[PDB]
């Protein structure tokens, strides 16, 4: 939920 | 022996006089002497450390309960003087006038219910808010809905004191004193009245139900957002307690129609300060998440505050994990958003994306494939991370990321470019160490 | 006094949105300054 990678 | 201690203003006396009550009350209510005296208790009302001592809220509390003709003199001295003291000094009378209701019993208390409470909530739905004694008034009110909680059989007295006033308020033309009303209602809620039935209990419960539902329904927009903010209170409270076609119809109405309300910008901000504090409810997340991509549009607003609780709740929902936000909005239209964005909205988004943009755990080839990333597909978003990064991070991370690109080619201005924004961030390292 | 009825702006829906699709060109100056 926090990196889109 | 009052005289002097109100002269030396010494509390030792006034405690001691608290101790032989019977002596204080042996004197005649008729007395002119006795008037003096209950000037001289105005006296100690006036005094703040007597009103910061739990024993000065006793002995105010018999002075109530002493004589109950003297309750209007002492009603028409704190309408003379609600000016002057502060906001710790008010919630510190409303205290006061909370336990004076507890200690008060009787016809004397029943005169006190249809004197004090009435009419200052009166005075305070009336207040214009210009005056600054109306908001001593309502938050005084909104401490004595924070203790109705607290004993049991308030929540009756409260009742059957506004089954007059609260419903003639609600129909209340001017916008003003209808906020009021929906200020204190949406506190008031939920109403109970111990002796009534079942079919009575689901009948005023449906009929809160058609009443915040015609409040939301207001034309004016004021009264809308603080509904809204009411209702997002209710939401939060006690979903539990309401069935579950009543939420699914309520939520799918502050959902289709309220985000889209071109009237007014700041009712869909209030909305927004409305979001962060409904998503502690667990079991209705995918509920929600079914409504979360109806809200893409809302990046492209023109408001400032809008935008600004909008990256809030991005943040919000990003440290609660209910959601994937990459799924909820798309990466590159955030991205020319931030190409028109202001400063604040900026390092938000930097907060927001810094997981994203820049990891501190991960090697230097995750580092480098988003290195590159973030040179080759967009620019001036990375000048602007690398303008508030230092900012947000300490400089070691700065210089750690230098160090590993120093261990888009087409272009000499590239380049240039690259070599100015490397002496840019030296510049803003060096004036850390 | 009760019971004055002012402007109460009504309910619109409608769009103060726009998404341009630009691409399927930045200055360092104006940032600079």
């Amino acid at each position: 939920h926090d990196d889109f990678f | 022996l009052l005289r002097r201690s109100l002269e030396t203003k010494t509390g030792a006396d006034v405690c001691r006089l608290w101790r032989i009550h019977q002596a204080l009350y042996c004197f005649d209510y008729d007395l002119e002497e006795s008037g003096e005296i209950k000037d001289m208790l105005l006296e100690c009302f006036i005094n703040i450390n007597y009103i910061k001592k739990e024993e000065g809220r006793r002995f105010l509390s018999c002075l109530f309960n002493w004589n109950i003709n003297f309750i209007k003199m002492i009603h028409g001295t704190i309408k003379n003087q609600l000016q002057g003291l502060q906001k710790s000094l008010m919630v510190y009378i409303a205290e006061i006038y909370f336990r004076a209701w507890k200690k008060a019993s009787g016809k004397i208390l029943e005169a006190i219910e249809n004197d004090c409470i009435q009419d200052f909530m009166f005075h305070g739905i009336h207040l214009p808010r210009r005056s600054p004694v109306h908001s001593k008034v309502r938050e005084v009110l909104s401490y004595f809905h924070h203790q109705k909680k607290v004993r049991q059989g308030v929540e009756e007295m409260l009742y059957r004191l506004y089954k007059p006033i609260l419903w003639r308020g609600l129909k209340a033309r001017n916008s003003e004193v209808r906020s009021n009303a929906a200020l204190l209602f949406v506190e008031a809620f939920p109403i109970r009245d111990p002796n009534l039935h079942a079919i009575e209990m689901d009948s005023e419960i449906q009929k809160q139900f058609e009443e915040l539902y015609s409040l939301l329904e207001d034309p004016y927009p004021m009264v809308r957002s603080t509904g809204i903010l009411g209702v997002c209170k209710i939401t939060s409270k006690y979903w539990e307690m309401m069935p579950p076609t009543i939420l699914i119809d309520l939520l799918k109405k502050v959902t289709g129609e309220l985000a889209f309300d071109t009237s007014s910008a700041d009712v869909r901000c209030s909305v927004f300060k409305c979001l962060p504090m409904i998503l502690d409810n667990k079991l209705s997340h995918p509920l929600l998440e079914q409504l979360l991509p109806a809200l893409r549009y809302s990046l492209h607003d023109n408001s400032e505050k809008v935008r600004v609780a909008f990256v809030d709740m991005l943040l919000k929902i990003k440290a609660v994990r209910a959601a994937k936000f990459w799924k909820i909005c798309p990466m590159e239209h955030i991205l020319v958003r931030l190409e028109t964005d202001s400063r604040p909205v900026s390092r938000r988004l930097v907060s927001l994306i810094f997981n994203s943009f820049l990891p501190v755990n991960q090697p230097e080839e995750v580092w480098c494939e988003r290195c590159v990333t973030l040179v080759q597909m967009n620019h001036a978003a990375a000048r602007r991370f690398y303008q508030y990064a230092h900012e947000h991070t300490a400089c070691t991370n700065i210089a750690k990321l230098i160090h590993v690109i120093r261990h888009s080619v087409n272009d000499v201005a590239c380049m240039a470019g690259l070599l100015e924004i490397i002496v840019i961030l030296w510049k803003s390292i060096d004036r850390s160490m | 006094d009760p019971f004055d009825s002012l402007e109460s702006k009504p309910f619109k829906k409608g769009r103060p949105y726009s998404v341009p699709p630009c691409v399927e060109l930045q200055d360092f100056h104006q940032w600079y300054l």
